[PDB]
DNA sequence: AGACGGCTGGCACGACTTTTGCCAGATCAGCCCTGG
DNA sequence: CCAGGGCTGATCGTGCAAAAGTCGTGCCAGCCGTCT
């Protein structure tokens, strides 16, 4: 697909050195990148070595922390577990700052 | 007459931006449509064993290298070898020219003779003569391998050498006078040549998938067979209730408005997609009614038709039917076809009747195939055969059709009995 | 395109097809060892352009034109026995019935 | 370089000199106008006028003021663009536009409605014309040829014809000699006619002319020069229409009684 | 606008005042009427006068009063808008709107139809003009140049010319002299054209004229002014056919019989 | 060995299909303001 | 407190026609089979 899962221009090339587009398909090109398709002409195995990233503009916590036997965010902020679990779901409205 | 700028009357036409979008909506395939429709759904907020088997396979090219590894050679010989067998097809002859491969090496030391060597070393590997670089010699290599003892060997070797043109135009009269071979004994040399496996690489890859999704379905329940659309395929939008119950009680004008506008959109889009579907079923249905014929009968029994034929059975305009037919495939007992397909040109037969070209072109294919192989039927001879049937096609029509079915001429399909 | 059992398998010897009948199934009562072919099925390949190479190959040999692939039912390795009986079920609408 | 002689004969007298005039006219790209009696072979020498000249491959298209019609007259000359006026489904090329790089024949100049002359008055000078109901203009270089039945100069005094129009045309004139001015070529044109007609009716051969014919031929005034002469001889031949003794009677007039 | 250089061969007393008269007028916006006798050289002045004026890159656009069709007359003069009538498909720019900031040079207006006189007059004096079916009035300055050989003062009395149209039209009318009147300038022009003609017909050069020829051509009614001179020297040159001796043959009238 | 007849295929020219491109407007009903 | 007037917004609308495309059949050129 285009700009998605199992897509081109991400995660590497396809089964052969040939570009998805259709041009620049041979061993003569080793590191060049075409204009109609942006795909590095390399081996297929490198597909299992290239990962992807997602922006996720909205912040998101890691469930491995603050949900195990010890609470990391809890021990860092001196905050109980119930309050953090209630504030990580838009139903607590904790206060950030304000000294006046 | 006279020239002036007067006014006429009696007509009907109306359109708008939003309605337009609703109309183009049915012209594009569900799969490609559902994409367009997913995109709508981001914009509108109120509208809603790990490796299993994973058996890595052989792959031919992969097979070629496994023996490259246990062939003995140098680094330069193993480098050219990877180059050569890199550039080889599923069929098995090589894609690039050999002088091209020299440009891929980029080495002054590398020479054509050196390449001729590594190539030919790996040219008799597995299976026989693979990496051919333009068949003629591939055949020549497989000939090469087996024993002198088999008769007619030198004959097949002479022909294959430099008399290819003679065999491709099937002009055996010329072949006989050129090669000065035996009369109707050469036949068996040619038969040897015939059983030599052209395209020896193909063999490896065979595992090919099943893949086609029928839009509509039509299937012989007691006669009068009935069309129903594909349930799984058909796209569907459903109103979000949460957000529907959060427009009224809303305290702000921003929010309230916001929610109304979207609901408006959304209800409209639903109604438009709903439309697409109904059209297409009404229409499916109306095309197979007329073309009742065809399912049982075959491609021969198709009546010749135009959109008008199917548009006037419905109440919609012609263009509309034209937009809804593109890229929809409807599955039936007989197979999967595109909905376009039914529609074709007619030609006028004897007895006032007309015949669908498709059906005649199916007819020509059976007739031409089922003929004495010593004497091929020429086009005009057929025209005459059809005329007996009543079709009265003419000869260029039939050439056209006969060359469309990817079948070459009569003088060109002539062969030894 | 549809797949049919016509015993017209390319890239195979006559010895293998010596036990296959017209439609492609094996005669009742025969024996089979190793990886012999039982039912000869082929898978169609997509049409191509003029293709001067394939055009020449079809003008010379013919009847194949790389249209079908060898996808015949063969016995798995390490299996030896004799066939008791065959059976064929065809859906409604299709009336090929070579030897059914 | 093709001669295109076609049916050219009757070369005995002065006519031969006018051939010898118009003969280098084609190379020149100027106004050219001819004057002759109706049917004094007024077309055939103006057609020849195009093939001989440079663009001998230029498209040939031709019009007459006598026909044309009062209405579509404006549209037919300059031509009309599409949608310019109601009922105009597609753009239609103008008559002037039709022939570009080719000579256009003009006839019945002697008549010409005051309306017709004015519209084409500036079309042929700077070679510029704009289609009716057209946003833009077009430029062409066509070689106008005119032909008349009558005396243009006398008409100019009366005013049934503009001086300006006269000036643009008539670079050189060419007066075809009246056939009855000939006296020589009667007989060769004669004989040619003879033979054609005998040929068409699938008769074996031509017998001759029987002097009485010859005598009476000279006497007639001959109003249409090569156009009643041909016709006369076809219509006389048909009355005989055999292969024996030559024909003696002259069907000068077909509304005369058989008896 | 700094340099303009084409034609205008004549260099005589009369042609001097008029040429220098054009120069004064060209800067000024006001419309100028070009009157005269046929063939004097009006398409010269009007073209050249247009650009001497301060608008030269602006569109310049001609027509013929007589040429435009009577039925579409409103559209030719002004134009339409898409949807106005069964025939039209889009807004139509008109000659009056085609001429924004440029100049409109009517040609041979003296023959313009009765309707034509009653169309352009109101929109010319002011610049107000409503497009056929247009919602609002369209306003434009199109410099006006128009010229004709007729005599308007004589014509207005007859009643074939609207009165005032001759009147809000005529500021600084320009009058050219005839060929017979210049006399001194005639010799230079003959040499020019000839050399031009002879060069056109793959000829080397000019022989020059003789005293006979000089005298002959000098004294003439010289009717068509410039149009006729060039005709004559340019027909005579064709007939001479060579440069071996001086040119002597004069063809004045083409039309009375060559022996 | 040369001419004649047959074959095929390219290209052209009407008769005929089909495919893409439009872009609101007026009219009716409920609620709010105001007169009776 | 009840009836009259204004005004906004909500609602209804899948075709007509213009140009590009395909269709069938004829015309003509070039290759090849066969008799004299
Ligand atoms: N010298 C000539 N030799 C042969 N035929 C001639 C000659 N002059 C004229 N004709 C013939 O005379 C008849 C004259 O045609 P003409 O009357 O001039 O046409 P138009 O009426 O259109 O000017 C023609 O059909 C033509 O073939
Ligand atoms: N001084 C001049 N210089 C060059 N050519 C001239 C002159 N006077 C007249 N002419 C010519 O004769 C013709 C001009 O037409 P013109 O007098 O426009 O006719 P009208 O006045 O009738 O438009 C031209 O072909 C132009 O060469």
């Amino acid at each position: 697909e285009r700009d998605g899962l199992f897509c081109a221009r991400i995660f590497g090339p396809v089964k052969d050195y040939e570009c998805l587009c259709g041009k620049y398909k041979r061993l003569k090109h080793r590191g060049v990148i075409c204009e109609k398709c942006g795909v590095e002409v390399t081996q297929t195995k490198v597909r299992r070595e290239r990962m992807g990233h997602i922006e996720l503009a909205s912040p998101t916590a890691h469930i491995w922390f603050l949900k195990s036997l010890p609470s990391r965010i809890g021990l860092l902020l001196d905050m109980p577990l119930r309050d953090i679990e209630r504030v990580l779901y838009f139903e607590s409205y904790v206060v950030i700052e304000g000294g006046m | 007459m006279k020239q002036g700028l007067q006014l006429r009357l009696s007509q009907q036409l109306a359109m708008t931006p939003q309605l337009q979008q609703a109309i183009r909506l049915l012209q594009l395939s569900t799969l490609e449509l559902q994409q367009e429709l997913q995109q709508a759904l981001e914009s509108n907020p109120l509208l809603e064993l790990p490796v299993y088997q994973g058996e890595t396979t052989q792959t031919l090219q992969d097979y070629l290298m496994w023996q490259v590894e246990l062939t003995p050679f140098t680094d330069t010989d193993r480098a050219i070898a990877t180059s050569i067998v890199d550039a080889v097809d599923d069929t098995g002859y090589l894609t690039i020219q050999i002088e091209d491969i020299v440009d891929s090496i980029g080495d002054d030391e590398i020479g054509l003779e050196e390449v001729e060597a590594v190539l030919k070393r790996i040219q008799r590997f597995d299976p026989v003569g693979v990496a051919a670089k333009d068949l003629r010699d591939c055949l020549l290599i497989q000939l090469s391998q087996f024993a002198k003892e088999t008769p007619w060997l030198e004959e097949a070797r002479l022909i294959i050498s430099d008399h290819l043109d003679l065999l491709a135009n099937h002009d055996f009269r010329t072949l006989m006078r050129v090669t000065r071979l035996k009369e109707e004994v050469l036949k068996e040399a040619v038969n040897l040549i015939q059983s030599l496996d052209p395209r020896p690489g193909q063999s490896i890859q065979t595992s090919e998938p099943e893949y086609v999704i029928p839009d509509v379905l039509v299937r012989k329940v007691s006669g009068r067979w009935t069309v129903e659309l594909n349930a799984d395929s058909i796209p569907r939008l459903k109103i979000n209730q949460q957000y529907a119950a959060m427009g009224n009680s809303a305290r702000n004008d921003a929010d309230g408005q916001f929610i109304r506008s979207n609901l408006q959109e959304a209800r409209w889009l639903i109604k438009s997609l709903e439309s697409r579907n109904d059209t297409l079923l009404r229409v499916s249905r109306c095309i197979v009614e007329q073309q009742q014929a065809f399912f049982e009968q075959g491609e021969e029994y198709m009546k010749p038709m135009v959109l008008a034929d199917i548009a006037q059975a419905v109440e919609m305009h012609e263009s509309t039917i034209s937009r809804v037919t593109t890229q929809k495939y409807l599955h039936s007992p007989r197979g999967i076809f595109e909905l376009k397909y039914f529609f074709s040109s007619h030609v006028n037969t004897e007895g006032g009747g007309e015949a669908s070209s498709t059906a005649i072109r199916a007819l020509v294919k059976k007739l031409i195939a089922a003929e004495n192989p010593a004497k091929p039927l020429s086009d005009s001879k057929l025209t005459s055969m059809l005329s007996e049937q009543g079709i009265m096609v003419a000869r260029r029509t039939v050439a056209k059709y006969r060359e469309s079915l990817s079948i070459p001429p009569s003088n060109q399909r002539k062969q030894l009995v | 395109g549809p797949e049919e059992i016509t015993a017209d398998i390319p890239n195979v010897g006559e010895a293998a097809l010596s036990k296959l009948d017209e439609s492609g199934i094996v005669y009742i009562g025969a024996e089979v060892t190793g990886g012999d072919i039982l039912v000869g099925k082929v898978t169609p390949k997509g049409e191509t352009q003029l293709t001067p190479e394939e055009k020449l190959l079809r003008a010379i040999f013919g009847e194949k034109a790389s249209d079908v692939k060898d996808s015949s039912l063969r016995v798995p390795n390490g299996v030896s026995g004799t066939v008791i009986d065959v059976q064929v079920f065809t859906r409604d609408g299709v009336e090929k019935d070579k030897r059914a | 370089m093709a001669e295109y002689k076609d049916n050219l004969l009757g070369e005995a007298n002065s006519f031969l000199e006018v051939l010898e005039q118009v003969s280098h006219l084609a190379p020149l790209d100027k106004p050219v106008l001819i004057i002759g009696e109706r049917g004094t072979g007024k077309e055939l020498i103006a057609s020849r006028l195009h093939y001989l000249s440079s663009r001998w491959q230029g498209p040939f298209i031709s019009l007459n003021c006598a026909a044309l019609n009062e209405n579509l007259l404006d549209s037919e000359l300059f031509g009309h663009e599409a949608g310019a006026f109601t009922g105009a489904q597609k753009r239609h090329p103008g008559r002037f536009e039709r022939a570009d790089g080719g000579t256009l024949f003009l006839d019945e100049l002697a008549t010409a409605p005051m309306m017709v002359q004015e519209k084409l008055l500036r079309v042929i000078e700077y070679g510029e014309l704009e289609r009716v109901g057209g946003s833009q203009p077009l430029q062409v270089n066509v070689r106008l040829v005119c032909a008349t039945n009558a005396d243009l100069p006398a008409m100019v005094n009366e005013g049934t014809f503009r001086a300006d129009l006269l000036d643009r045309l008539a670079f050189d004139v060419v007066q075809l000699p009246p056939l009855r001015e000939r006296e020589s070529d009667i007989m060769l044109m004669a004989e040619y006619f003879a033979i054609q007609m005998c040929r068409e009716i699938k008769l074996p051969l031509f017998p001759g002319f029987t002097e009485r014919a010859r005598e009476t031929l000279l006497n007639y005034r001959w109003p249409g020069n090569i156009r009643e002469l041909k016709n006369v001889v076809e219509r006389s031949v048909y009355r005989h229409g055999t292969s024996d003794y030559p024909l003696d009677d002259i069907i000068i007039d077909p509304f005369k009684r058989r008896p």
